[PDB]
């Protein structure tokens, strides 16, 4: 029981920093999807690990 | 006056349950789609595509085919203080408000861009606000680099 | 008319099979070729050179002959935005993009150079995107300091 709670606690967590950090990118980079003639600054862009 | 030359191919219709509920525009290499306008477009090419959309803008945006560049509108992000064009209408831009006779806005009808006076792009309307008689627009301005939603008080969304 | 005496100093043909498969140009001391086209240089003065590579750029380069920089065209870096002269017609650069009326350029019927309006070679162009109406060239063109390469996607290496 102890085992199965805290591992389901660690993968709960782990889920938890990867969606904050899922959000940050999509936050910070959906602006520079979204302008007509933008493209980001290829240092964010390496940083975001953008798609180009 | 000739803008309708270049908002009969960078606007297509957007269509729910038999009826439309507004518009797209294709602008540079982008197709630009409010959130709130439900629907699909009436062309298969750009029903087919992801559009990667934002709560924060109300905006949908897709690269445009291959082909559908070719009549893609141009863009600019000059704002100078003067005149715009529009559909239904004549726009005034003052300090960042663009404005508008009341009534020349209509329910659906957003997604149409405003022409600058050399026929660009200048933005995308999406509503506007009970200002009298010259009604401001909620149209999503862009800058250099980012868009930038501009919303007065008192928005519909019409 | 013009350019068509830079036109002639500068070109020289690319050609296999029994036909032109591209064409190379001298380009202040540089004689310039894509890498992707085939062939052998029609000129032994330039056929004899060993050339710089770039699989990136697309692009070979050699210095070349003493004798030959008497002919060899004068080039710029500028791009002021606009319209630009070439051999089958007049390439619009519309929002930094060079682009052309479909059909105009060929299979094959890369390498040739982009001339200003003062007849200076500004670019060199590869293969182009099937882009509807206007076609979209795949491009090298240089700054100050250093080559660079625009290609829009779906070209097709003409």
């Amino acid at each position: 029981a102890a085992v199965s709670g805290a591992s389901l606690m660690a993968l709960l967590t782990l889920a938890a920093t990867c969606c904050m950090l899922a959000t940050a990118r999509r936050k910070c980079l959906t602006p520079y999807a979204l302008t007509p003639g933008a493209v980001v600054p290829l240092t964010l862009g390496l940083l975001c690990c953008a798609p180009r | 006056r000739m803008c309708m030359k270049i908002e009969n191919d960078c606007i297509f219709e957007v269509k729910l349950d038999g009826k439309v509920t507004g518009y797209a525009c294709l602008v540079g290499d982008k197709v630009m789609k409010p959130a709130h306008v439900k629907g699909t477009i009436d062309n298969p090419d750009l029903a087919k595509l992801t559009y990667k959309k934002s709560s924060k803008y109300d905006l949908e945006c897709a690269q445009i085919p291959v082909h559908m560049k070719s009549d893609a509108s141009k863009y600019t992000h000059e704002k100078p203080e003067g005149h715009y064009n529009w559909h239904h209408g004549a726009v005034q831009y003052s300090g960042g408000r663009f404005t508008i006779p009341t009534g020349a806005g209509k329910p659906g009808d957003s997604g149409r861009p405003i022409f600058d006076n050399k026929g660009r792009v200048v933005a995308i309307v999406l509503g506007g606000a009970n200002e009298g008689a010259r009604t401001a627009l909620s149209v999503v301005t862009w800058t250099k680099d980012m868009v930038t939603r501009v919303t007065p008080e008192g928005t519909e969304e019409w």
